[PDB]
C-alpha cells in the first residue's frame, strides 16, 4: 500500500495529458515528482503516486 | 454470280492492357508483424512528455 508525497487520501482531478504527436489520448492527476525535503547526512525517501 | 475465288479470314490480335495486380502490399507485410518494434518504441518514449 502506498501513498502520494506520504500523504493523506485524497481523490484528485483527472488532468488531460499534455499533448503529443501520433499518440492516443490519456489522463493523469500529478505532474510531479516527490522528493522529500533536506536534513544533513541522511537517507529520506520520497514517494510519488 | 459464281465465284471462283477461296475466301480466307484474318482479323488483328486486339490490342489489350494489363493493369498493375498485387496479391498483397508491402503495408499489409509490414502489418502481418504482431508488433511493429518501431510504433511501440515511438509510443512508449513519450511517457515523460506526455
Ligand atoms: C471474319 O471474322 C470473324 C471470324 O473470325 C467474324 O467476325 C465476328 O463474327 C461474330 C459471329 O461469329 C460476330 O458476333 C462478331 O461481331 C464478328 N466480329 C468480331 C470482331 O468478332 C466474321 O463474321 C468473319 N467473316 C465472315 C464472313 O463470317
Amino acid at each position: 500500500t502506498a501513498f502520494h508525497r506520504d500523504d493523506h487520501e485524497t481523490d484528485m482531478e483527472l488532468k488531460p495529458a499534455n499533448a503529443a504527436t501520433r499518440t492516443s489520448r490519456g489522463w493523469h492527476t500529478t505532474d510531479l515528482k516527490y522528493n522529500p525535503s533536506r536534513v544533513e547526512a541522511f537517507h529520506r525517501y520520497g514517494t510519488t503516486v | 454470280t459464281v465465284s471462283t475465288f477461296i475466301d480466307l479470314n484474318i482479323t488483328m490480335l486486339e490490342d489489350h492492357e494489363f493493369v498493375p495486380l498485387e496479391v498483397y502490399t508491402r503495408h499489409e507485410i509490414k502489418d502481418s508483424g504482431l508488433l511493429d518494434y518501431t510504433e511501440v518504441q515511438r509510443r512508449n518514449q513519450l511517457h515523460d512528455l506526455r
